[PDB]
């Protein structure tokens, strides 16, 4: 049942467990920026707008898209995959 | 081995046994357990039910079934006459010898 | 194409139109024999021709759910504009506009005047068959768009008083002058206060489907002799196997 | 060296073989995660259950079988999620929703497979293989089939290895579903012939057990469970624990079972005693074993008194002594109320194991330095099979529910050759009780 | 694993569709944004049987909203909530159907459907393991109970091995807001009995007399009325959502409650409710919910239960606790009422255990009842339909779109044989 970060954004190649490990101990998935509730009132404090607009007509009407991308970590598939022994010991786990 | 003849032909039916019998079953359908005291609320059970074994279980005032207990309800003329009710007709029943001695 | 090479191109591959007009269903009326998938086929599409005029005789034009659309335009003249689907399978047939509506009549009901639907119900009760093999046999043959997408493969469709002509990707078609003329008469047809409002719980409908130029056209058969016929045939079915008991003999006569 | 696996298969065998694992970690001391517990500190007891890995933790020697993926990830979330190897809990994606024609020819065709691959990758390590358990709920559909389909590929595939089952029928009045006697009958006409011993189990003698005695009127699942767990536990420990006078499992089956046939069976236990009243009584061996052969201690729905006896095996475990046994077995014989078959002079097997009963927290059991487990076979089981072919004729005779059955691929003529399995078993029962 | 799609259509249907998902993202945790905060970790486990993941972290309904009008949807999703609902599953006219089966049913029906059935195929496929459908609407109006119906066909034929659920408005003759109700009502039920696998019928009556005599509030409104078919609408699949006693899917409750294929109608009814004023003084205990369960005056419908006998019956108790009373209440209550129910069949009720009560909440109970007493209503809406039908009323807008008398002779045949088969049952004995 639904580990949550697997499906929207696909993860790499790895082990079942290591990737569910990593998106259940990754931040998020919690906490409120925007501070609603469920029950229903602070739909009515928030006023839902996205500002990501501009203008148009005239000229060009295509607009950029949403912040649903990365940036500045464009950097090529052997560089994570391939390092030498900067990452946690596999085995370590103190006694 | 296999030998060939004449009498051979016409292969023999199959005759297996007509049928078994449906059944014998002398226990009663309706079985009260021993220590059912699942049964006791509104009846002057003491939390255990008759535990005697007995395939009967008579009951007496209480008893545990009725046919409408919850939610039962969906004349001028006719009403109650003489003795209908249970305190009137002041009369008693006939004698029997009786054995006591058993 | 004559209208019976798609009859011959629908059958010979089941795989790619399937349904239950590919194989023979039984009659409604134990008094009718069933018939073979070819002439099934052709039967019902006899009895939607003779409906369609019936209902077109009326001030109430007809369509087919993917297939064109029976219509007449008023100034009283039918047209058979052509549906959305069948459009785009023609390539080099112009959009020439037929009808002038305006941009508030938008679905093909609407701009027509009497639109119908050619209801699967008399249809079946006229054939004697079932609604669910008439609505599988018409979207089976409503499939012409892949036949029509191949190059050439010339169509001739009639199916009674319409004669549609298909090219390679044009368009063109012909009309009876008779049944042109029958429209251009009497046509107490358009409005509806001409009855006097009694009728319409007086008369029952199997006076009106009597009268009606369904149900004529195939012949009555006796409904006893055909009974007796197949109870002596079946008769005749199961015991017929053994010809040499005799138990009567009858040498001489 | 010698090995019992378990197999778990529906939600009521999951649940009981929690408590069953749950009791022998902590008798045997195996810490939830799998190890000895802690560095605060082997006598190679644990063998018979589990086995080492080579490096450090034990592994149990079960397996869980489900279609329902709901209850074996729920266990896989819990605090025993580093004990069981992780495909070792099998599970399915989609439930037979209580019927047997489902998990016998549709669903359950699917999972026996790997659940063989399974079986036979833990039947291979093992050299002294013992034997098998099997825990299922009858009245449901994919514990049903899927015992019923293990049974049959076990059978063939195995051979003379003994199977020991506890099934859980339905009770005589109260019960949970409306169609239960339907895979109730299937799955007996499928264990008749294919399990060895066979072990009443029903709940509503449990229930007023725990009623009667430990004196709870919010009683859940869990307790009986418990139970359950403390009678496989009584079952087994002389298999892994040293007794004056030991009981293997190729010893049930050959003193309880007079005829092939005839292997149906109930269990008894005692002292059941709330601490509240618990040891206010002495619990010498004459009244707990007077207790466990009282009718009221039935942990299935039975009245022994109704029938003859065929034989009994009890074994107590604690400090007992022989001849205590002996004097409490002659008294029970001078009794009149409890009455033997004919061609049955001597009909006890006892066995004597000096590993006293272990508790868990959170139970409702007290510490005793005694107790007994008894298992006899009795011509008084009859009723039980009566009374539930009545609820059945009832259904069948106005086609109910038939149309379910029918329409997962399952022959008409099988329920008519059930009633027949069913008469036919009602058949032995009688006849070799009655005085020759 | 084993979840459903969403698929609501008409005005009633988008009504009781939008409370319904308010009800959902409340007890789930998902504010309107669709950011998850549940205060646990099993209230996300099972989230995926009605929310789908998107990048960005949001979840979303996998339902379809669908009508021939735009004028209730731009409504609704102005609403609170009204931004989980997705646009591309919106599907509308222009026209809309006026109360008439025909236009919802016929001409603007079979147009617009392909677009609907084009998007519940690829959210089917899109969905892993499809345990069923799930559909509200009303047979009062034209566009439901006319598009909606052939929308069940279309999926059934499509879909024949999964299950189907529907939470159908049967109209009720005291409260009658539209003439032509027992045509379009009579046309729907007709292909609804048999098409549907499940069927639970909804009165607004009843809903009137159980919100002004229970809850004892002055005002009563549709948004009550909603919230009290969504709470019973999350009782049913409580179980297929959360761990418990005893775990029961949809598929479960219709081996259990249907005895034969064409007995496929139940009447619904939620525990407890309560006057605001009144449950500081009552006990919430097993034995009140199960006789608030089977008190007559709390069934969803306006048929009397105790004018008929219960061929069967269904308890889903939600919250910790034993199946000790449970049972014991179940045994005791049908043991008590020997009269009302049938007697060919032996323990007619089942009952499940999930731990989840409603939020603020301890316990709750769901019922899901099959009586024979759901025949009363089909009896008054045919006799309604055969009085207004002798005189041909209405019949002209019916029959300038496709029909004929014939339609309606073969629907009330099979609703007056399905009535007799109905009752048939009902003096059986064995
Ligand atoms: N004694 C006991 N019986 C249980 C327990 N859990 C379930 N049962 C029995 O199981 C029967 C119903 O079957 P389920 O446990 O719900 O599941 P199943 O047997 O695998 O069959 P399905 O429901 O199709 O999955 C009930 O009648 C109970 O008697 C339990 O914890 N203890
Ligand atoms: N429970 C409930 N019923 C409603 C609601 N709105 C309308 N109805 C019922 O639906 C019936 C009218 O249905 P209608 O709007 O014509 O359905 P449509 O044609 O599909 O849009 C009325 O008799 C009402 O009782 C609502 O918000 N809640
Ligand atoms: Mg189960």
């Amino acid at each position: 049942g639904y580990i949550p970060g697997l499906k929207p954004n696909n993860h790499y190649g790895a082990s079942y467990g290591e990737i569910a490990k990593n998106c259940l101990s990754n931040p998020k998935v919690a906490q409120n920026p925007f501070k609603l509730a469920s029950t229903g009132f602070n739909y009515q404090r928030h006023d839902f707008r996205d500002p990501s607009l501009t203008a148009t007509t005239h000229k060009f009407g295509a607009q950029t898209l949403l912040k649903n991308h990365p940036s500045i970590d464009q950097k090529s598939n052997q560089w994570q995959s391939q390092t030498h022994d900067s990452f946690r010991n596999p085995l370590h786990k103190p006694n | 081995m296999e030998e060939e003849s004449i009498y051979n032909l016409i292969p023999k039916e199959y005759v297996p046994p007509p049928k078994e019998r449906r059944y014998r079953s002398q226990y009663p359908n309706d079985l009260p357990p021993t220590g059912s005291t699942f049964i006791n609320h509104t009846t002057s059970r003491p939390g255990v039910a008759n535990l005697a074994g007995d395939f009967e279980l008579s009951k007496g005032p209480h008893s545990h079934k009725d046919f409408c207990s919850t939610f039962g309800r969906v004349s001028t003329s006719d009403f109650r006459k003489k003795n209908t009710g249970t305190m009137g007709s002041n009369k008693l029943p006939i004698i029997k010898p009786f054995k006591y001695a058993d | 194409m004559n209208l019976d090479s798609i009859f011959e191109w629908i059958l010979k591959q089941p795989i790619n139109y399937p349904g239950k007009h590919q194989d023979s269903q039984p009659r409604t009326n134990p008094a009718y024999k069933p018939l073979e998938a070819k002439a099934q086929f052709h039967i019902i599409f006899k009895a939607t021709g003779e409906y369609i005029r019936e209902k077109m005789l009326d001030g109430k034009g007809v369509n087919m759910r993917d297939f064109g659309a029976f219509t007449f335009e008023i100034f009283i003249r039918p047209c058979f504009v052509p549906d959305k689907k069948f459009r785009y399978s023609l390539a080099r047939y112009a959009g020439k506009e037929e009808i002038s509506a305006p941009k508030s009549q938008h679905s093909i009901y609407q701009k027509g005047f009497g639109m119908m639907f050619c209801n699967a119900g008399p249809i079946a009760a006229s054939c004697y068959l079932g609604k669910d093999v008439v609505s599988s046999a018409h979207n089976a043959f409503i499939q012409a768009v892949s036949d029509l997408t191949t190059l050439g493969h010339g169509l001739n469709i009639d199916f009674g008083f319409v004669k549609v002509y298909v090219q390679d990707r044009d368009l063109r078609y012909s009309y009876n002058q008779n049944f042109a003329n029958t429209l251009n008469n009497n046509f107490y047809r358009l409005r509806k206060s001409d009855t006097p409002t009694s009728e319409h719980w007086n008369t029952t409908y199997e006076s009106k489907w009597a009268k009606s130029s369904l149900n004529s056209l195939l012949k009555r058969p006796n409904s006893n002799q055909v009974r007796n016929y197949y109870e002596k045939t079946l008769a005749l079915k199961i015991m017929s196997l053994d010809l040499s008991t005799a138990e009567q003999t009858n040498y001489s006569r | 060296m010698r090995e019992v696996i378990s197999i778990h298969v529906g939600q009521g065998g999951i649940q009981v073989g929690n408590a069953c694992w749950e009791l022998f970690c902590l008798e045997h001391g195996i810490q939830p995660d799998g190890q000895m517990p802690s560095d605060r500190t082997g006598d190679d007891a644990f063998n018979t259950f589990f086995s080492e890995t080579g490096a450090g933790k034990h592994v149990p020697r079960a397996v869980f079988l489900d279609l329902e993926p709901t209850v074996i990830d729920e266990v896989r979330t819990g605090t025993y999620r580093q004990l069981f190897h992780p495909e070792q809990l099998i599970s399915g994606k989609e439930d037979a929703a209580n019927n047997f024609a489902r998990g016998h020819y549709t669903i359950g065709k699917e999972i026996v497979d790997l659940c063989l691959d399974r079986i036979r990758k833990l039947a291979d390590n093992c050299t002294g293989l013992q034997g098998f358990l099997v825990f299922n709920s009858v009245g449901g559909g994919t514990g049903s089939g899927l015992g019923s389909l293990l049974l049959e590929r076990l059978s063939v595939d195995y051979g003379k290895k003994s199977k020991l089952g506890f099934t859980i029928y339905p009770s005589p009045q109260v019960s949970t579903a409306v169609v239960e006697p339907y895979n109730s009958i299937l799955s007996t006409h499928s264990l008749l012939e294919h399990t060895d011993v066979a072990v009443m189990l029903d709940n509503e003698a449990i229930y007023d057990i725990c009623r009667r005695n430990l004196d709870i009127e919010r009683p859940t699942y869990t307790n009986l469970n418990r139970l359950i767990a403390q009678v496989i536990s009584s079952l087994t420990a002389s298999l892994r624990f040293d007794g004056a006078l030991n009981v293997d499992i190729t010893e049930f089956q050959t003193n309880l079972v007079p005829y092939p046939r005839i292997h149906f069976m109930l269990s008894s236990y005692a002292p059941i005693i709330s601490a509240e009243k618990a040891y206010h009584e002495q619990l010498s061996v004459a009244e707990i074993t007077n207790s466990a052969f009282e009718p009221a201690n039935m942990m299935a729905k039975c009245d022994p008194r109704h029938g003859k006896y065929m034989a009994c095996s009890m074994m107590y475990r604690g400090d007992v002594v022989p001849k205590d046994v002996n004097a409490s077995i002659a008294t029970i014989k001078t009794k009149r109320t409890i009455q033997f078959v004919d061609w049955c002079p001597t009909g006890f097997k006892v066995g004597i194991n000096y590993q006293p009963p272990t508790v868990v927290p959170g139970g409702d059991l007290a510490k005793v330095m005694r107790a007994v487990c008894m298992i006899s076979n009795s011509t008084a089981i009859a009723e039980v099979f009566s009374r539930l072919d009545h609820k059945f004729d009832l259904m069948y005779a106005k086609r109910a529910f038939v149309h379910w059955y029918v329409g997962e691929g399952m022959e008409e003529g099988e329920f008519s050759e059930a009633r027949e399995d069913l008469a036919a078993l009602e058949k032995d029962y009688e006849e070799v009780g009655i005085e020759t | 694993m084993r979840e459903i799609v969403h698929i609501q259509g008409g005005q009633c249907g988008n009504q009781i569709g939008a409370k319904f998902w308010e009800v959902i993202s409340d007890e789930h945790g998902i504010d309107p944004t669709g950011t998850y905060h549940g205060d646990s970790d099993l209230q996300l486990e099972r989230i995926n049987v009605y929310y789908n993941e998107a990048t960005g972290g949001r979840y979303v309904p996998r339902a379809i909203l669908m009508d021939l009008e735009p004028g209730t949807m731009d409504s609704v999703r102005a609403g609170p909530f009204g931004q989980l609902f997705r646009p591309d599953n919106f599907v509308f006219g222009q026209t809309g159907a006026g109360n008439n089966w025909a236009k919802g049913h016929y001409t603007e029906g079979a147009e617009l459907i392909d677009s609907v059935l084009d998007v519940v195929r690829k959210e089917a496929e899109g969905c892993d393991c499809l345990q069923g459908f799930q559909i509200t609407h009303s047979l009062g109006g034209g566009t439901g109970s006319g598009m909606g119906t052939l929308l069940i066909s279309k999926v059934r034929e499509e879909y024949p091995d999964r299950i189907m659920e529907t939470f159908s408005v049967v109209p009720s003759p005291k409260v009658s807001d539209t003439v032509v109700e027992p045509y379009n009502a009579t046309l729907s039920v007709h292909q609804l009995v048999e098409n549907a696998d499940e069927c639970m019928v909804i009165d607004n009556e009843a809903l009137y007399d159980i919100c002004f005599r229970t809850l004892k509030l002055t005002t009563p409104t549709y948004g009550d009325l909603n919230h009290l078919v969504s709470a019973a609408m999350s009782g049913v699949t409580c179980c297929l959502r959360f761990p418990g006693q005893l775990n029961s899917d949809l598929r479960k409750l219709a081996v259990n409650l249907i005895p034969f294929p064409r007995l496929h109608f139940f009447m619904i009814g939620f525990a407890p409710l309560t006057s605001r004023g009144s449950q500081q003084y009552r006990a919430l205990t097993v034995p009140e919910l199960t006789q608030q369960m089977f008190d007559a005056k709390n069934m969803m419908c306006a048929a009397d239960p105790r004018h008929g006998r219960y061929l069967t019956a269904s308890a889903l108790f939600r919250g910790r606790m034993s199946t000790k009373e449970v049972d014991e209440q179940m045994l005791n209550v049908q043991n008590k009422n020997s009269s009302y129910f049938v007697e060919w069949i032996p323990n007619n009720i089942k009952s499940s255990i999930c731990d989840i009560p409603p939020k603020g909440l301890k316990m709750a109970v769901t019922f899901v009842g099959n009586s024979t007493a759901i025949q009363e209503m089909f009896k008054r809406v045919a006799e309604q339909f055969t009085a207004m039908f002798r005189r041909k009323a209405f019949l002209h807008w019916y029959t300038g779109e496709g029909m004929d008398e014939m339609e309606f002779t073969e629907a009330e045949s099979n609703m007056n044989d399905l009535v007799s088969e109905y009752q048939q049952y009902q003096d059986a004995t064995a």
